[PDB]
């Protein structure tokens, strides 16, 4: 035997222009999530995507992605994704569906198209519209009639009310400093969401030079990140928003209805209308894409007369190519197919089968047509259903184009030939238009030539972004009689349905994406499953549990025994309750969420799927058939009825609250101006008696004064919580995903996580705290002094070094780690066989095996070769010493957190910008008893109350 | 006899695979694609020609530094063939026959710089479909940046004024 | 498993083109048809001086 | 007991090496010379462990084979089979009962004995070190090196008495093994327990009188936690249980005395519970917090290897005398000499 | 042994990346057909090379210096540092079949990045296979070391320099 096998290597045939071998190379591409693009730079390493990183030249980028962009590697490494064309189950083959296909359209082209439909998504790409419209020039009666199930119909029909034409309305966020969210959760992934939580987080963040800050109100049924991010929260009933905003605008004066409320939330409406008439150009009103369009047209008058136009709010041009009603499509469409006028039928993505209310009945509308034909990534639910599917290539290995949210169309650039083949939709509808084997990149250059030019398309291409696409800004009327005559419909009695988004799933395309999965979903931490959330309150007074939910209401003199209370009411959670909406029964376990409103209950759609992959096959219950085309975001009456049967939901916190100890500090803005040590002087004063602690250790440890010292800095008064961090550590780190039950036993392996933790003088409403918690890189560091073969060890730049090559078990890291942040390979998390799984691993960092350790490293990967690259450049200018510029070294979690709550750089280095949040008065580091001297510091949650509703 | 991540899941630069056709993970250019930042406007800069015919001209001015570059790209992937003076004697010529084209002739000296970078990019005549054919010169577009192409081109006009 | 010892090349190497080169490179000199020499990190110099056209 | 004490360590020094989750890299922890150029960290207390161990099944096989060596000698002389008098033959080495002989043997028994009183103190005070150098609320705790030499001393009495009285009661050994032997050994289990109260005293004590609020959750946890059961069970069995034990005919009786062996052995294993588990359970960072539900897999192992100390016990108590044969001819000739001084 | 010690091959040529990235460029067909199309053309021991080049398929050559996958060498960095090909792959120029010189212990590693002096060489020496240390090479190493600011033992021996 040997010390290793043979390992072969394989070089090129012909070795590639502009790559050199071992130099990852980055690639400007776009990923949509509904249909708007968002520049992303995607990382090649050896030909293929592996790490989606932010474009900083693009608007809806920044630098910045969310947690969908991040784990779209893993969704194009999915081992499920479609590979052949399949007639009826049965592999076939492209050429033979285009011959098929043609045949269908001259049986069809006897008549002028009346039996040729489409179901497309939610388009903003101009080649592709361009050829929706010429296909619609060639056949006069066929329709688009587009749908997706997390859409902005609400917002187009808002815009039509209000204006009387289709607008896009897009928010300034660095130029407002109040904030009123109406069911708004622009810091959750969407249309803008990287710029919108950008903007909010740098108006958020406070040093001492600042002297001014922003101020959020939100009024939500189901707690977001949005919520967590705002300094004032009112819970109300999701369908009671609208009435809200009509108290809200006849407060302030413009057209609307007197409605009577609750005493809390008319205080929270004379506060946002106290906040409002002092801020005129400097505060914004938005609202959600789930509120009714008088809500929408309510807000943009509100904008209006406040004077917010130009300011913070800007309408300009339509972006998704035509704008229309999706759902009423959907109904115009299942309602021709139950008459029988449809023959021809062609979707691209969208899953229609299960992404449709239940009501329509899909499928048996759909069983009646003689032909369909299907594109959509998977051989999903309406594949299978369908006749004719064809695998899609995913984006980044797609040739396409994209706008953003105010309009960018930037190209779709692909970093790899598809794996399995496969047509893009610009293909599909060139097969369609009579040209089949059509390349799709021949036609996103024959749409971008003559229209930017050559000269335009290598800029574009080079770049993330096309200069001359931006939306123009327009000036529309707003029509305040049409405003004014609206039923404005009121809240109805009963328990109502609140329909949302997946954190993770988004509406349950990423069902098989393991990472998102995997990932524990903000605000709940929940893994793996779909959960009825609601309030404690609406859970006793709808299931009987018993327990009173009025003891989680006092002080801080009974603050441990209401954390205690709250343990209790916990546990509960994944009790069936049989949920009887609107003629149909889905009977999903509960979850107790404290911040949700009373009388509500959030389904999060993308669940119950069984055509998904192996990952995610059976995960959660399904919602689409509860959902209704009327309601397809609230409810009117619900019969939640418990069952019994408590089903195991499995979540990766366990423990709800911060019990009496200093690790999310929190202060206010005022007294920051006044002095900013004040928390920790606070702190120190209640815990020791003395506004400084003298914290004594009987270790020296290292020096640190003239070399390359590396640290962390966590702004907890900009994280939202939204998990992009996590999914890009998991993503660059090549993070194992392990079972349901592996997280149910408590293994889950996440080298960073976002601890939410509930802490407020009310459980049954409290304030939402989130904290990125990794690993600290503690100087002295606990985790190393109990390693008995030194596998963890302490840099000279001032890392920790888990090394896993040393590690041998004996868990005892993990057990003197203060914060366990140390994860352990119990059994083989990581995956062995799955060939898409092993490409989608990173090159430059390891893959670990059963039996060891791992942690966060701050990126040291990307440290050493900037390091590298640093000393390589010193030696070639002959300076004999390296210097590593602040901006060389950007970890993952720093690059795509989309807030910039994260910043890596040099301690020692003082103009660095991590040296100057640490030079901060109100910068500390956690559990300072413990004499660690972390180098991961958090800047301390600033608020911004206000005098009329806290103060 | 411990074996655990010596041999790991994760493809390395040239590591092999069994999922692609070709037998190899390291997957080629995408045909029509540029890296990020990288552009390609400049037409002379990734290629002699402008209008169809030769330019004799440079996208940059020479520079000490870079005639020092092209000396060194020379030396490297053009004076195997060609021989370190240019003259086209070397032990390639000598054991096979390849008979590479001296520098100091008249048709190379009055040769232009955008011709010298197209035969470096792409090379000399290929298969003609009469008669047969064949290449020589083969091109050293994948192995060279344009710039060192451009540099080594500077370098072929400071030996052909080394020896004249 | 010794270190082995390969067989010392018996025939005309790359060293003798190489030398001869860099002799023929400096240390100026006549070619058999053109007028002079002009050596490595003069001719550079020159080209640099006079300069080369530009677009 | 000594041969109690070599196959417990036997089956305590895979325990390491089962749950390592590297099984095969035990050596990485023994300072051994390799090409790396790596060495054991020696600052953590499992380099410590691996010393203390290693030291410890060393010297005390070593201690029990020189304890045997006349006794090898007598079984070699009272064999029959002249093929089993080699077998003792050579594990006695000639031994003669020289007096010469005798004056080496017991100043070499004596060293023997003043160096592993303090090697015993020293190994289970490096296994509480194991615990006690970590930063852990409930393992930062000062009075573990002798709270554990008197927990492992209260529970190795324990299973002494435990494995006696079937001994005694099975086999003729009523001279040799007396009612004063299981009274004395039944003295020494209520001073250690005793002890160990104590030590329970101790850390009830810190979480009072600290102001620490891990301290105080340490203790709340023990209480009234999803684990309390271990404490309390551990109250019971360990402090209750002692209290008979002051009396001088339950500590005579024979009944008694294998319930409350057995009582303080499940209470020893509910110690270490109460100090590992819980302590491990909730930690500085609530959002870290998680139960432990042992499976089937650990107590399945639990199982085995309580059948391979029996194995090993039944082995030795097979080709091996359970009592000295020497020192207690000695104890008799000592005495006749005590009667003979009145 | 004959493409370096009697053809002339820079090992630049072949091995493009060695300066510039971690991974020291494993040939590709089209490097080895550059010449190959010319020179011994129609032999049989050739006869794979042309069978690549033809169809995608590589040439599976075997990994003589293969690292376990979690050490992570970097070629650029040693080589711009002044440590030539010879101090650490041996005399290839001289190698028939390329041979492992030395086993990549960790040890060995550590050797060197503790006392780079006794190894390091002008940058400008490090191509050269030529090339032997002098008598003394102490004096000239330490020089050497504080000319390229080579790190101290501590910052060389840390655990994530290779580890990872
Ligand atoms: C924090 C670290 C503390 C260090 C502790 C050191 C204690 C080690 C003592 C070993 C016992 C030897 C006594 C022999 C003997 O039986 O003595 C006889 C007299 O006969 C003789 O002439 C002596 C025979 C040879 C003695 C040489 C000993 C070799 C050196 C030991 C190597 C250790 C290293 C560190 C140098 C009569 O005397 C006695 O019987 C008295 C025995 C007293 C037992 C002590 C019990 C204390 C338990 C606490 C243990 C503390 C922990 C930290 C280990
Ligand atoms: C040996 C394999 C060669 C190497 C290395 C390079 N070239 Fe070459 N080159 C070679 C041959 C056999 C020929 C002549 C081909 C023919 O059919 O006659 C050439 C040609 C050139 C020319 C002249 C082109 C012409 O006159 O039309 C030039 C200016 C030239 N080669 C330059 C050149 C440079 C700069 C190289 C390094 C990148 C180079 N060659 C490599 C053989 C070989
Ligand atoms: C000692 C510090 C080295 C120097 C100087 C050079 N190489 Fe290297 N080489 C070295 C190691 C330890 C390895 C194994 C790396 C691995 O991951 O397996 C290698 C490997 C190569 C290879 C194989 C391909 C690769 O791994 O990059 C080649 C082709 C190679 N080395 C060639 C090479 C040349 C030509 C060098 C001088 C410019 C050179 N290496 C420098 C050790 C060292
Ligand atoms: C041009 C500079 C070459 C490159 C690049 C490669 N080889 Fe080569 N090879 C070349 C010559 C001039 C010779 C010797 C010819 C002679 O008559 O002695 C060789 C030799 C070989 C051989 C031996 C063939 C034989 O002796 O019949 C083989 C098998 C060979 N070369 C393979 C080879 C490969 C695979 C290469 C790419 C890494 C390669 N050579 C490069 C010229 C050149
Ligand atoms: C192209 C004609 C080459 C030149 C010039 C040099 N090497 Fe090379 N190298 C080449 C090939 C085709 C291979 C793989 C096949 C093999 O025989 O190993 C290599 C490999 C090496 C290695 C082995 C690395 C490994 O696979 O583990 C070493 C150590 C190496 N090359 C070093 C090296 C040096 C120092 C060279 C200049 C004198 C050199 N090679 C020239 C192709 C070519
Ligand atoms: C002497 C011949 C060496 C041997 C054997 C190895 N390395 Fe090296 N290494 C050497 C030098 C002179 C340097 C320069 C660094 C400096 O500051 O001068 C390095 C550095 C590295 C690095 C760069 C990391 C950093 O500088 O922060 C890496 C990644 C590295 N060495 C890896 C490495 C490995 C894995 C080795 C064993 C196969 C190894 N080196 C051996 C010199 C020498
Ligand atoms: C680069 C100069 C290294 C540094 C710094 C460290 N190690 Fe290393 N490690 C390196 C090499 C070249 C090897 C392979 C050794 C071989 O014989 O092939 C290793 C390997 C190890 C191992 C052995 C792994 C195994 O056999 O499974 C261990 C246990 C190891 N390295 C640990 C280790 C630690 C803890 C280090 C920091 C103090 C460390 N190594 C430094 C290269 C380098
Ligand atoms: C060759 C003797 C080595 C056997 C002992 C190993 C030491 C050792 C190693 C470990 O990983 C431990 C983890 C927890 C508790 C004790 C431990 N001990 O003792
Ligand atoms: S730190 Fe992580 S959770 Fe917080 S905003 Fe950034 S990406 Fe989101
Ligand atoms: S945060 Fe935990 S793992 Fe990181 S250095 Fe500190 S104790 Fe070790
Ligand atoms: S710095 Fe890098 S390794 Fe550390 S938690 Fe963030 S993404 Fe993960
Ligand atoms: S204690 Fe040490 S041996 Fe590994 S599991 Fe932890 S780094």
């Amino acid at each position: 035997c040997t010390y290793q096998p043979r390992q072969y290597i394989a070089p090129f045939d012909r070795q590639p222009e502009g790559r050199v071998p071992g130099i990852p190379q980055y690639f400007a591409s776009t990923l949509t999530l509904g249909g708007y693009g968002t520049g992303v730079l995607v990382r090649s390493n050896e030909g293929r995507p592996t790490k989606v990183e932010g474009n900083p030249r693009h608007p809806a980028s920044l630098g910045g992605t969310d947690l969908f962009a991040q784990a779209e590697i893993l969704t194009m490494y999915d081992p499920d994704r479609s590979t052949t064309v399949l007639r009826q189950g049965v592999p076939s083959t492209w050429a033979e569906f285009t011959t098929t296909l043609g045949n269908a359209l001259t049986a069809a082209r006897a008549t002028q198209g009346a039996g040729v439909r489409l179901l497309t998504t939610t388009i903003t790409s101009p080649s592709l519209a361009a050829q929706i419209e010429q296909f619609l020039q060639a056949y006069p009666q066929a329709r688009w009639y587009q749908y997706e199930p997390i859409n902005r119909d609400n917002v187009v029909a808002g815009a039509r009310l209000a204006f009387g034409r289709d607008v896009t309305t897009r928010y300034d966020l660095s130029a407002a400093q109040v904030v009123v969210s109406l069911d708004a959760d622009f810091l959750a992934p969407g249309p803008g969401f990287v710029a919108y939580a950008r903007a909010f987080a740098e108006r958020r963040k406070v040093r001492k030079d600042s002297t001014t800050m922003n101020r959020l109100y939100v009024v939500e049924a189901s707690p977001s990140t949005t919520g967590t991010a705002a300094d004032h929260r009112l819970p109300l009933r999701a369908d009671a928003i609208a009435a809200f905003t009509g108290a809200l605008a006849n407060e302030l004066g413009v057209g609307g209805a007197p409605a009577t409320l609750s005493p809390k939330a008319e205080e929270f409406l004379r506060a946002i209308a106290r906040d409002l008439e002092e801020h005129r150009g400097q505060s914004v009103v938005i609202a959600g894409d789930q509120q009714p369009p008088i809500v929408h047209a309510l807000a943009h008058l509100i904008n209006a007369e406040l004077g917010n136009v130009g300011q913070t709010v800007f309408y300009h041009e339509p972006v998704e190519a035509r704008p229309t009603n999706q759902t009423e499509e959907l109904v115009a469409l299942v309602s021709e197919m139950a008459a029988g006028r449809v023959e021809t039928l062609i979707m691209i993505g969208g899953n229609p089968v299960y992404n449709a209310p239940g009501d329509l009945r899909f499928a048996d509308r759909m069983a009646s047509v003689p032909l369909t034909i299907h594109l959509s990534q998977f051989v999903d639910e309406t594949s299978a259903r369908a006749t004719w599917h064809i695998p899609q290539a995913h984006p980044l290995e797609s040739w396409g184009d994209a706008r953003a949210f105010d309009g960018t169309a930037s190209i779709v650039q692909p970093l790899i030939e598809p794996l399995y083949g496969g047509k893009t939709a610009n293909e599909l509808l060139a097969a369609m238009l009579g040209q089949p084997e059509a390349e799709s990149y021949d036609l996103v250059r024959s749409f971008w030539l003559e229209q930017i030019g050559e000269t335009g398309w290598q800029v574009a291409l080079a770049n993330g972004v096309i200069a001359e696409t931006v939306a123009p800004v327009i000036e529309p009327t707003l029509n305040e009689g049409a405003i004014r005559a609206t039923p404005i419909p009121q809240p109805g009695d009963g328990v109502e349905i609140v329909f949302r988004p997946d954190p993770s799933l988004f509406d349950g395309f990423y069902a098989n994406n393991g990472w998102l999965q995997e990932l524990p979903r903000p605000l709940t931490k929940l893994v793996w499953d779909n959960a009825a959330l609601m309030s404690p309150r609406t859970a006793i007074k709808l299931l009987g549990l018993p327990f009173n939910a009025d003891r989680l209401i006092g002080t801080e003199a009974d603050d441990r025994e209401r954390q205690q209370y709250l343990e209790q009411l916990s546990k509960v959670n994944g009790t069936i309750a049989r949920i009887e909406y609107r003629g149909g029964i889905i009977e999903i376990p509960i979850w107790l969420l404290p911040g949700h409103a009373e009388d509500s209950i959030t389904l999060n759609l993308g669940y119950g799927r069984t055509h998904a992959g192996r990952v995610g096959n059976n995960v959660g219950i399904d919602v689409y058939p509860i959902r209704t085309s009327d309601s397809p975001w609230f409810g009117a009456g619900a019969r939640v009825t418990n069952t019994g049967r408590t089903y195991l939901l499995v979540s990766t916190q366990d423990h709800w609250t911060l019990e009496g100890r200093d690790i999310y500090r929190v202060g206010e803005f005022k007294k920051f101006k006044e002095d900013p040590k004040y928390i920790a002087k606070e702190v120190y004063q209640e815990e020791y008696g003395r506004e400084t602690p003298n914290y004594q250790s009987l270790q020296p440890g290292d020096d640190y004064t003239g070399r390359n010292a590396w640290g962390m800095t966590i702004n907890l008064n900009a994280c939202i919580g939204c998990n992009a961090c996590v999914v890009a550590c998991q993503a660059e780190n090549n993070i194992a995903v392990v079972g349901k039950d592996q997280v149910s036993r408590g293994r889950e392996m996440h080298w960073i996580r976002i601890d939410r933790y509930f802490a407020g003088e009310d459980l049954d409403n409290p304030s939402i705290y989130m904290m990125p918690v990794n690993c600290m890189q503690c100087e002295k560091a606990p985790c190393e002094v109990v390693c008995p073969v030194a596998a963890t060890v302490h840099d000279y730049e001032g890392l920790n070094n888990m090394v896993y090559n040393r590690c041998v078990g004996t868990k005892y890291c993990s057990n003197n780690c203060p914060y366990k942040v140390r994860r352990f390979n119990f059994l083989q998390y990581s995956d062995t066989t799955t060939e898409t799984f092993k490409l989608a691993f990173n090159p430059d960092v390891t893959v670990r095996i059963r039996g060891v350790m791992e942690k966060c490293t701050y990126c040291v990967q990307r440290i050493s070769g900037a390091r590298i690259a640093a000393k390589r450049a010193a030696v070639q200018a002959g300076q004999s010493s390296y210097v590593i510029s602040d901006g060389a070294i950007q970890t993952a979690c720093e690059q795509a957190c989309p807030t910039g709550a994260i910043v890596f750089g040099d301690i020692n280095d003082s103009n660095s910008r991590v040296a100057k949040w640490k030079a901060e008065g109100h910068n500390y580091g956690l559990l300072g008893f413990l004499n660690t001297v972390p180098r991961t510091t958090y800047l301390a949650r600033v608020r911004n109350p206000s005098e009329e509703l806290e103060k | 006899c411990h074996q655990d991540m010596y041999d790991q899941q994760k493809y390395t630069t040239y590591e092999p695979s069994s999922f692609f056709a070709d037998g190899r993970s390291s997957r080629p250019n995408v045909p029509g694609t540029t890296p990020f930042e990288v552009v390609k406007t400049d037409e002379f800069l990734y290629t002699g020609l402008i209008d169809g015919q030769e330019v004799d001209a440079m996208p940059f001015p020479v520079t000490k530094d870079l005639l020092l570059r092209g000396q060194l790209k020379y030396n490297i992937y053009c004076a195997v063939c060609h021989g370190e003076a240019g003259y086209g004697a070397s032990m390639v010529a000598e054991r096979g026959g390849i008979v590479p084209a001296n520098f100091h002739q008249q048709r190379l000296r009055e040769a232009p710089l955008s011709h010298f970078f197209v035969v470096i990019t792409n090379g000399v005549y290929r298969g003609d479909p009469e008669n047969g054919g064949y290449q020589s010169m083969y091109g050293y577009a994948s192995r060279i940046t344009p710039e060192d192409r451009w540099a080594i081109a500077a370098y072929i006009r400071a030996l052909q004024l080394s020896q004249n | 498993p010794f270190t082995p010892q390969p067989a010392p090349v018996t025939g005309n190497t790359y060293r003798t083109y190489v030398n001869d080169a860099r002799t023929l490179l400096n240390s100026y000199g006549y070619t058999m048809e053109g007028k002079v020499h002009i050596p490595i990190d003069r001719a550079m110099d020159l080209i640099v001086e006079r300069g080369l056209p530009v677009r | 007991a000594e041969a109690m004490t070599l196959f417990a360590v036997a089956c305590a020094g895979l325990y390491p090496i089962l749950h390592l989750g590297r099984p095969w890299l035990f050596y990485w922890l023994i300072p051994y010379p390799n090409t790396h150029g790596m060495w054991p960290q020696f600052r953590s207390a499992l380099a410590w462990d691996v010393f203390a161990i290693s030291t410890y099944a060393t010297v005390s096989l070593v201690f029990w084979l020189v304890g045997l060596i006349p006794d090898f000698a007598t079984l070699r002389d009272r064999a029959k089979n002249i093929w089993v008098k080699r077998l003792y033959g050579i594990a006695a080495l000639g031994w003669r009962g020289s007096a010469r002989h005798w004056h080496r043997y017991e100043m070499a028994s004596i060293l023997l004995a003043g160096l592993s009183t303090p090697l015993v103190v020293s190994v289970h005070s490096i296994i509480s070190l194991d615990f006690a150098i970590s930063q852990v609320p409930g393992w930062q705790v000062t009075v573990f090196p002798p709270y554990f030499v008197a927990g492992a001393v209260f529970a190795g009495f324990a299973m002494v008495l435990l494995l006696m009285i079937p001994v005694r009661t099975f086999y003729g050994f009523e001279n040799y093994i007396t009612l004063h032997h299981l009274d004395v050994m039944a003295k020494v289990m209520l001073t250690t327990g005793m002890i160990v109260v104590y030590g329970y005293f101790m850390e009830v004590f810190a979480s009072l009188y600290s102001g620490n609020e891990f301290e105080e959750y340490l203790l709340y946890n023990r209480l009234f936690g999803p684990s309390s059961w271990a404490y309390w069970g551990l109250l019971f069995c360990n402090a209750v249980a002692i209290q008979p034990l002051w009396f001088k005919k339950v500590r005579q009786n024979i009944p008694a005395l294998l319930i409350i062996s057995l009582i303080v052995s499940v209470g020893m294993w509910l110690e270490r519970y109460v100090i590992i588990v819980i302590s491990l359970e909730r930690d500085f960072l609530p959002s870290s917090w998680d139960i432990y539900i042992p499976t089937i897999w650990d107590w399945s192992l639990y199982i085995g290897t309580f059948g391979l100390f029996f194995t090993l016990l039944f082995l030795f108590i097979r080709v091996l005398p359970m009592i000295n044969i020497f020192e207690m001819r000695l104890f008799l000739y000592q005495e006749t000499e005590k009667a003979k001084q009145r | 042994q004959l493409h370096v010690n009697v053809v002339g091959i820079d090992c630049r040529y072949c091995h493009t990346s060695v300066d510039q990235s971690y991974f020291a460029n494993i040939p590709a067909t089209e490097t080895c057909m550059t010449c190959h199309s010319q020179i011994k053309t129609y032999s049989p021991l050739l006869e794979k090379v042309r069978e690549s080049y033809a169809t995608g398929k590589p040439i599976e050559w075997v990994k003589v210096y293969d690292l376990p996958n979690f050490v992570y060498f970097n070629h650029s960095i040693h080589v711009n540092k002044g440590i030539g090909c010879s101090t650490c792959h041996g005399q290839v120029n001289n190698m028939p079949v390329v041979w492992q010189q030395q086993a990549l212990y960790m040890g060995w590693c550590l050797n060197c990045h503790r006392n780079p002096e006794l190894y390091v060489r002008p940058r400008e020496e490090v191509y050269n296979m030529d090339y032997v240390p002098p008598s003394n090479q102490l004096e000239i190493g330490r020089q050497l070391v504080a000319e390229y600011g080579i790190m101290p033992p501590d910052q060389l021996t840390n655990c994530y320099v290779c580890h990872r």
